[PDB]
């Protein structure tokens, strides 16, 4: 149920595999939005500025890379408890000017799981990764 | 009970995944975890090895300690496909732990257990049958000639 | 189910154990390597020494006895290469325990050495070998035999 | 001069040429062959070992004990406070025998010699061989 | 190699001495079925055909090269293979039409389905000939002319049938 | 193709990345990636594979089968679909006429049509289905050690009629 | 036929090595032989009453098939010594003296091996020369000529 | 006549049947069969080789002769897929049979014939023509010089 | 201390490294090229063979009549008698030239170095080491 | 005794054993690092490319363009005129620099060493060893 | 302007057809020909070089200049697969022509155009865009300063 300082290590090493090098990084993105956009409709309304219309226009995928980057920024440091409440409370005023439900990034929580799953090498522990990024998602929102 | 052969490419693969890297962090944190979970059920072992400073569990010296230890444990392994230099290698680290006092020869039937419990929850494809199998016939040879 | 003499080990056997015979005639290769296997036993039982009178032991190179240090190791290698089909391997090993029942003076303890002289015997005339392997194989071989004493 | 960078160039480099299993005790051995054929005089210590013959196994087992060591040593190059720990227990185990200075910096003459065929023409020789005496002047 | 896999849905893999043996040691008995035990192919009188390169002896010049099939035995205590006689004959390229013929003796083996011959003995220019029938149907072939020694390949023809 | 991408190509070959076939919309210029979201394997249905050759031994058994208890579908990403599989394997010997189901888990991918099986015992035994792609009576489904990668057993399945 | 012409004796021993070989297809090897010797001699079966003779792929028979080769191994292997020979192949007279067996049988057992050889074996080898060899040792069995 | 090619790994196959061993129990009892073999033909000559004791048949000398006599024959073939060294050599093997008394230009001419005589009742699949005629190559440049 | 096993092996390990054909040249030649680069007076005895210069024709012819005395004595080395007698003949064929005793303690250095990177690691050093000295005194 | 015939040959394997592009630095640097290892005091005159460490480059550089110039001398090698013309300018270059006439006597030897494991028993030594004289003796 | 590295493959095939041979008949013809149409536009030039006994187009030394303008050309190219190793090569053959007088940076741009007017008549598939643009940073690389 925490972070559990050895499983922390876990998924920091499954996520290298999962996301790679090359160019199936780009197509690797593509899936998670258009698996989160199919759950919750109405939440393209909020990328009206990076032309969140369709999700193929050169524009939004620029947008997607800085996300995972952002992210693998999280999961490569969850050995130094001081390092990532430094990184990941930066985060916070990225989000924080605009209005996020708390359901929306719950459910961009089960996208990227069903999609590393796929993308991954049919081994991998759920509730391992079910903790370390749901304690990410308790960092974006600003309060636990 | 026979190390057998498919157990040991088993072995060499597992050992492949927490073993993998030239910065020595990852290495660290996996084995301290394993004495960590051994002393909560012989406590009576953590008299021993006063002479490393084990009261710091950070240390700038008890790490030194664990370092060895590993790369100790990862020669072992790396043997596995050419044995008869085993024996040697194995002798050798054999007389190492009886030159001093303390060490039961009930801590090592520990230690067994001790990867078991916790050595998984850093992989995912894990046999723990395997490993468990072609473990002892390396620490029931340590054993032999100590109390 | 057994575990011990898992299937992959006795391929690794099988093929170094044809390294030997690799070479042609080879009869010559086997009495020798037989002649020395069981003087070798006598100079550490030397009990056994009795048993060996029918076949004129007392002459290392006499033909008498050559002729007896090819069937054990001739006996020997067809165990090797049936250690694949088990079942028949059983019934193989079988008749040989029987062979050595109705010979008296036979203790059981003389195998635990036989072993032991082979098992630190042969690392000295193969290229390469798993010690680990060989071990695991040759307590099925010689363990299955004796059975009946 | 060692720092930071050319440094830890000197880890990546000792990952690949290094190798695996049973090609890491081909390694070893392909070293001392080296040195032994070059100065004959240091299989005097070795008879512990039964160096008499180094092809023979008890010492092969010794040798990779060796170079296990220098891992140890190169894995933690980077923190250096950690560092000099390992050297200074390192040391102890080398101050009950008889040696002489000078062998020490004809090891690494040899040793930078072998991973040449393996490296062909890339590496930094200035980063390995300044930086391999950081681990050798720890043993005096 | 030195085995056939059998012939029907699921392949396992049978020491090649166990064909048409009149005891089924498949899973299946694919042994004993007639999509086997088929003689179509060495039946006296049949002759296979294909113009030949040479590579490496006589460097004759590719003209034409037939084997056949002179007497065919089949020994009712081991049906395992049938033992036969040929005749090979291929056009030397004189000024006249004219043809050097030697004369075999070998043995068709069903696992292969490969004939394999051989030169007779004190017969001038020693050669033999093998012909795999891999080939869906009992037609066509990949033969080869061959020293009888090495097995060295010494000649490669792709013969049908008429 | 390349690596991890898939090829979509009918007639004029089009290459795609793997997380896209049966995405629920048009990648593939084709359309040819949107024709194929079917599943074939439904509920009740049976597979009995007779040995090829078996060298992971736990009981070496002469032939095994295969049933599925359900099917699912996560509603809003579909490339996966995963499964309830028992594993039924009757064997016998000297001495017991023993028995055996383990159930597992595993899910077919639309993508390039293999169907997985996660460990179902400890032992680490992944059986890895892979059919053709235009049949679905019969697949060449072999065993894999999950961790190192290799061919072990194989088995040639049939669906019962 | 030929005395074992000591030359031919050594040819021989030469082939044999190259038919009868290493791996699982010697226990093949092995069903062969006998598989074409009962079809010659329906009521030999008889004999091996004891080892489960009924059937010849069942194990226990197995077991009994590569001994008999494994005998005939020794015997092949050393035809250059006329006293380890004597020796050695004396041995197997007093195995089959306690029961009998006519002088018909072993005669086609001696046709059975000849067609195996020559399947088994790379098409190319001298009858006339197998066929004194074997008949050599035929004649020691037999325990008398 | 022509040594040419193909008929050089005809040889080669056949000579290694013959010379396959680490023991020489084989290569010893088919080269003695030769000149037992040429003896019969040409009497005369076995009042040569007296310096070996060719008297006695099984000497503990006379097998060190007929053992040199292979390995250097068996020298002469490991060379024809390299030529121009087997002229040296050739020439050398030459010079240390004029050095004595009582080898005659007839005698190798016969002796063409010994092998062919009797070398095939040991292989099966054998060549004559060949052997014959890449073996005259080889013997008449031994006797050029030579009475 | 040679014995029925530890020779046996010799045997074994003598017939894969020394190869056939084409690479049996390539193999003498490969090893007098070792010992004449180390001590560089022992080309003066091999005027008659014009050993000016190794790689030039009749001394390959010469370096491969060597490696052929080897098989003759190695091959017998089973059989106690007739080994003698081979020993016996060879030395002749040295008493006439100029030698010194360290040469042979020399070469067989050098010979079993060779044999080091065809075999590795896999090999009994002992079993050569000693049993190539029962064919060296001989010659003395 | 040379220029002719037994000239023509030395340019033909040239061509082969020499190679090509990432091959050549690999052939040179291969070279030096021979007599480096056999005569020490060699590496004092070479302070101007950094021969501190030859494996780093600038050095690379250097035993590339050395090699070149075999390039230009044995391209010519047939007509004499010409020839000198080279040999003259070349001298010229080495005039200004601390040598020894040993040196050169000694590199000749070390060069046709390497050509040895990459053109194995195939070559006429004496083709080249009095063929690279011609090339040498200019320099004096 | 960006050398890219496909141009450079380009060059290495357009190089390799000019200089193929041990012979220097063909090196030499095709180089004399590049000064020899330079010499025509910048006939100023002429006035250097005069050190080498220019006025004979035939001379027994002239050649030997351009011999070694070929071989120290041919010396860059076979670097374009190892960069890093160019540099140190290119700066050292830049300082050997600052040693002297008259050098034009003006005459480096001009020759650059002189293989480009002489080399489309040696080789028949010929890629002028390629050829020209990896040549200028070489050049403008060794009249980096002036001269
Ligand atoms: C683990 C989850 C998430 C991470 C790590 C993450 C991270 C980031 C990062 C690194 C940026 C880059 C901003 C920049 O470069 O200037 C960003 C932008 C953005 N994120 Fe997220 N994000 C996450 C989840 C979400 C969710 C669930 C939403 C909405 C439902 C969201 C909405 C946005 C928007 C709208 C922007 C762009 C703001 C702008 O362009 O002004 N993010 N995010
Ligand atoms: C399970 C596998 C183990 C291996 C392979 C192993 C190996 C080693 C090695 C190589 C050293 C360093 C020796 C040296 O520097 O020469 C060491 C130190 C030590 N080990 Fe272990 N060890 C193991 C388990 C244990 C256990 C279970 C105990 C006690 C319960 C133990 C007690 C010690 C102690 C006390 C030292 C310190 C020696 C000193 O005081 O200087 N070890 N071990
Ligand atoms: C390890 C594998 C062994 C095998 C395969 C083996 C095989 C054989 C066989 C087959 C025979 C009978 C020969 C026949 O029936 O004609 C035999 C005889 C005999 N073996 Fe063994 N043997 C083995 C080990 C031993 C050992 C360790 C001993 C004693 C310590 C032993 C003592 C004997 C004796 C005394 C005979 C009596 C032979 C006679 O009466 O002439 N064997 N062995
Ligand atoms: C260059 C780095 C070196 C390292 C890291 C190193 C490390 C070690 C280690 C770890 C041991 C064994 C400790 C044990 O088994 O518990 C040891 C023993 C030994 N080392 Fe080294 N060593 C090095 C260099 C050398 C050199 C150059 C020599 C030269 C002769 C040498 C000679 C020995 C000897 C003779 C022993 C045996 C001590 C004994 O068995 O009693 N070492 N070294
Ligand atoms: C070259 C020919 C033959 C050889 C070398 C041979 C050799 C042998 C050998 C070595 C055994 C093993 C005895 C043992 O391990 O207990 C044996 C058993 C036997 N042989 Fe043969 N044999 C030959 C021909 C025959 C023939 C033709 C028959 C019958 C038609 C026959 C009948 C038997 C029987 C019945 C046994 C088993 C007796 C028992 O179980 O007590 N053999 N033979
Ligand atoms: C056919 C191929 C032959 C070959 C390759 C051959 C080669 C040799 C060789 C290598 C030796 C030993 C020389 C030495 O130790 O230095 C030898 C010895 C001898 N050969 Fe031949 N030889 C052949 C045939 C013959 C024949 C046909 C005769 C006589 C009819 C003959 C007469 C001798 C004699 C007398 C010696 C003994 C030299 C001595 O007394 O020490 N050889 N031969
Ligand atoms: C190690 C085992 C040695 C063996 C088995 C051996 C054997 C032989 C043989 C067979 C010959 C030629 C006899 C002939 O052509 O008829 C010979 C010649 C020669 N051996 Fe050795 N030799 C050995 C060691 C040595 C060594 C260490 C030297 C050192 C220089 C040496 C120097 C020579 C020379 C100079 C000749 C030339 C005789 C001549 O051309 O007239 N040998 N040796
Ligand atoms: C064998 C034929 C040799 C040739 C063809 C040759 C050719 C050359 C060439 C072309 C240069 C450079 C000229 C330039 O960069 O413009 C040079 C420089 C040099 N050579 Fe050689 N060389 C040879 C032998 C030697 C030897 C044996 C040595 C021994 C140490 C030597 C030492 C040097 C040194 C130190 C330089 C550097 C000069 C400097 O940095 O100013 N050379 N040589
Ligand atoms: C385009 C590429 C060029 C290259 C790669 C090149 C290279 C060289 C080289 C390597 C030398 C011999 C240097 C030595 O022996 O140390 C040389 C000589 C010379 N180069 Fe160039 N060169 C080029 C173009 C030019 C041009 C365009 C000029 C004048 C317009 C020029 C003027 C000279 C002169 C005068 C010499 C003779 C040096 C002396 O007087 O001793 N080069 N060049």
């Amino acid at each position: 149920k925490q972070c559990g300082v050895l499983e922390g290590l876990k998924v920091k090493s499954e996520w290298g595999r999962a996301y790679g090098s090359g160019h199936d990084r780009e197509a690797f993105s593509q899936a998670i939005w258009r698996a989160t956009f199919a759950q919750v409709p109405e939440s393209r309304s909020l990328f009206k500025r990076v032309h969140g219309d369709d999700t193929s226009h050169p524009a939004f995928i620029a947008h997607a890379d800085r996300v995972l980057g952002g992210l693998d920024i999280a999961i490569s440091t969850l050995d130094q408890p001081a390092t990532l409440k430094e990184e990941l409370d930066h985060l916070q005023v990225q989000h924080e000017g605009r209005k996020i439900p708390d359901n929306y990034f719950d459910a961009f929580k089960t996208a990227i799981l069903h999609v590393v799953a796929a993308q991954l090498g049919r081994c991998y522990d759920r509730e391992a990764w079910d903790a370390c990024i749901d304690h990410i998602e308790d960092g974006i929102k600003g309060h636990h | 009970d026979c190390c057998s052969y498919e157990d040991r490419r088993e072995i060499r693969h597992i050992w492949d995944d927490v073993w993998s890297s030239s910065f020595t962090d990852r290495r660290v944190a996996i084995v301290r975890a394993v004495f960590d979970d051994l002393f909560k059920h012989y406590p009576t072992s953590k008299a021993l090895f006063e002479r490393v400073k084990i009261d710091e569990p950070e240390s700038g010296e008890f790490k030194s300690h664990l370092v060895r230890v590993a790369n100790g444990l990862k020669l072992l392994i790396n043997l596995l496909d050419d044995t008869l230099v085993l024996q040697s290698h194995l002798g050798h680290l054999a007389d190492q732990h009886i030159q001093r006092k303390g060490v039961t020869k009930e801590y090592f039937r520990g230690i067994g257990e001790a990867f078991a419990r916790v050595l998984p929850q850093v992989l995912s494809c894990f046999n723990v049958d395997a490993w468990n199998r072609c473990f002892h016939r390396l620490v029931a040879r340590i054993a032999k000639d100590l109390p | 189910h057994e575990h011990c003499c898992s299937e992959e080990d006795h391929r690794i056997v099988q093929k170094q154990w044809d390294i030997l015979w690799r070479d042609t005639e080879s009869s010559k290769i086997k009495i020798g390597f037989g002649r020395l296997l069981l003087t070798k036993l006598a100079k550490d039982i030397p009990e056994v020494n009795d048993l060996f009178k029918r076949v004129d032991i007392e002459h290392a190179e006499g033909p008498k006895f050559s002729a007896h240090a090819l069937r054990i190791l001739n006996g020997l290698d067809l165990a090797i290469n049936l250690l694949d089909d088990p079942p028949a391997l059983d019934a193989a090993l079988d008749h040989l325990a029987h062979q050595h029942e109705v010979r008296e003076g036979v203790q059981k303890a003389h195998f635990k050495k036989f072993g032991e002289i082979l098992a630190t015997g042969l690392p000295q005339v193969l290229d390469d070998y798993d010690a680990l392997a060989w071990k695991s194989c040759l307590k099925g071989i010689l363990t299955k035999i004796s059975s009946r004493l | 001069e060692c720092l930071v960078t050319e440094s830890l160039k000197v880890k990546l480099q000792w990952a690949s040429a290094f190798g695996h299993a049973h090609e890491r005790v081909a390694f070893g051995l392909e070293l001392w062959r080296d040195i032994i054929d070059d100065h004959p005089e240091i299989k005097a210590p070795f008879s512990r070992v039964r160096g008499d013959n180094i092809y023979s196994p008890e010492f092969g087992a010794h040798s990779q004990r060796v170079l296990s060591g220098l891992d140890i040593t190169i894995s933690m190059l980077d923190t250096p406070d950690m560092l000099a720990a390992q050297l200074a227990h390192l040391k102890v185990q080398h101050v009950e025998r008889n040696l002489k200075p000078e062998f020490f910096d004809i090891f690494l003459k040899h040793l930078l010699h072998v991973l040449g065929d393996r490296l062909g023409t890339h590496f930094d020789f200035g980063a390995w061989h300044d930086c391999v005496d950081q681990i050798i002047d720890g043993i005096k | 190699e030195h085995e056939s896999e059998c012939r029907g849905d699921v392949p396992e893999c049978i020491h090649d001495l166990l064909f048409c043996d009149g005891e089924k040691d498949c899973r299946d008995g694919s042994d004993e079925d007639p999509e086997t035990c088929s003689l179509n192919i060495t039946h006296v009188g049949s002759s296979y055909t294909g113009l030949a390169t040479w590579t490496s002896c006589e460097d004759l010049n590719p003209d034409h090269a037939i084997v056949t099939i002179t007497a065919a035995h089949r020994k009712s205590f081991f049906p395992n293979r049938v033992w036969l006689r040929a005749t090979l004959s291929y056009e030397l390229d004189e000024h006249d039409h004219t043809v050097s013929t030697t004369q075999l003796r070998g043995f068709y083996n069903f696992g292969k389905r490969e004939l394999l011959l051989a030169p007779l003995k004190g017969q001038s220019e020693g050669y033999g000939v093998i012909c795999d029938f891999n080939l869906g149907d009992d037609d066509h072939a990949d033969c080869k002319i061959v020293v009888p020694s090495s097995l060295f390949v010494c000649a490669h023809f792709n013969a049908q049938r008429y | 193709c390349d690596e991890h991408e898939h090829q979509c190509g009918g007639d004029d070959p089009q290459c795609i990345s793997k997380l896209f076939v049966c995405d629920g919309h048009n990648d593939c210029r084709n359309g040819e990636d949107e024709k194929d979201c079917t599943l074939p394997t439904k509920a009740g249905d049976k597979f009995i594979g007779d040995v090829c050759f078996d060298h992971c031994t736990k009981r070496r058994p002469e032939h095994m089968t295969l049933a599925f208890e359900s099917s699912s579908i996560a509603a809003f990403f579909t490339p996966i679909a995963d499964l309830h599989v028992h594993i039924e394997i009757e064997s016998e010997t000297d001495e017991d006429e023993s028995e055996v189901s383990m159930p597992a888990d595993g899910e077919y991918s639309f993508a390039d049509h293999r169907l997985t099986i996660h460990p179902p015992e400890e032992d680490g035994l992944g059986l890895v289905g892979e059919f053709d792609g235009y049949n679905f009576d019969r697949f060449v489904g072999h065993i894999v050690h999950e961790l190192s990668e290799e061919v072990c057993a194989e088995f040639i399945f049939h669906r019962k009629k």
